[PDB]
């Protein structure tokens, strides 16, 4: 399902 | 502010955003492209604790989107209703992935059978897995009955629904499968040549067709005590097939 969101910033 | 209330404050500051995108083709027996189209909506669910501004930001590898539509709480930035919502609505034509190919295989044999032969190309990641794969091959109104093996996946013929409907149920990227049938005819007026229905698929990929891509969605609560680096982030994508017809 659902993975995490690393910050692409 | 009318749709969202104050004094919300969460514990564990969650984040689950769906990108939902249905891909459409209509393409020749040849391979040509003959029309193809995304529609995307991103759905936000939230539990964030306050009235907190934040920034969703993606690919805009990149992307076109010829149309959108936001939420009202836009101004890309917005204070988020509590709960699940719809962010935006968006539609793209240009650089879509085709997530399979169909290749269609037809052979005449007197006035008595037909022989056919339809292969399914999956072409992304060999990494991720399609799911819910169903191929529709359409057979004539004067069929007595059709013989049919399949290696991936089981196959029956809906005389009813007048096709042959093949389901899969994983199938990985950069494979290929296929099915073989034989269909028996009666005679019928050789007045009227028959007017060969294409191909159906449906599927089931974990990716955006459309390319889109995540690359931050940023969360700013000046007045409460926690910051972006706080909130657990989760992101799914969904790409179900809309209308994926291969011509004849």
């Amino acid at each position: 399902c659902y993975e995490q969101l690393n910050d692409e910033e | 502010i009318g749709w969202r209330r104050e004094g919300i404050k969460y514990r564990r500051n969650e984040l689950f955003l769906d990108v939902l995108e249905s891909v459409n083709l209509l393409m020749s027996p040849q391979g040509q492209v003959l029309s193809a189209h995304v529609s995307g909506r991103v759905v936000m669910k939230s539990y964030l604790s306050g009235m907190p501004e934040c920034k969703f930001g993606m690919n805009d590898q990149s992307i076109a989107i010829d149309d959108c539509t936001f939420h009202q709480c836009v101004r890309i930035s917005f204070i988020p209703p509590d709960g699940e919502f719809e962010l935006m609505r968006y539609r793209t034509t240009k650089d879509i992935i085709l997530p399979f190919r169909v290749i269609p295989l037809v052979r005449e044999v007197g006035r008595t059978k037909l022989e056919v032969k339809v292969v399914i190309k999956s072409n992304f990641k060999p990494s991720l897995l399609a799911q819910k794969i169903e191929v529709r091959i359409p057979t004539p109104l004067n069929t007595s009955g059709v013989q049919v093996i399949c290696m991936k996946g089981k196959a029956k013929y809906k005389a009813s629904e007048n096709a042959i409907v093949w389901k899969i149920k994983r199938m990985a990227g950069m494979k290929e499968s296929q099915i073989s049938a034989e269909i028996e005819l009666l005679p019928t007026n050789d007045k009227k040549k028959w007017a060969r229905p294409p191909i159906s698929m449906n599927f089931e990929v974990p990716f955006a067709p459309s390319g889109l891509k995540v690359r931050y969605l940023k969360v700013f609560e000046p007045k409460l005590n926690y910051s972006d680096h706080d909130v657990i982030k989760w992101v799914r994508y969904i790409g179900r097939s809309g209308i994926y017809e291969t011509r004849c």
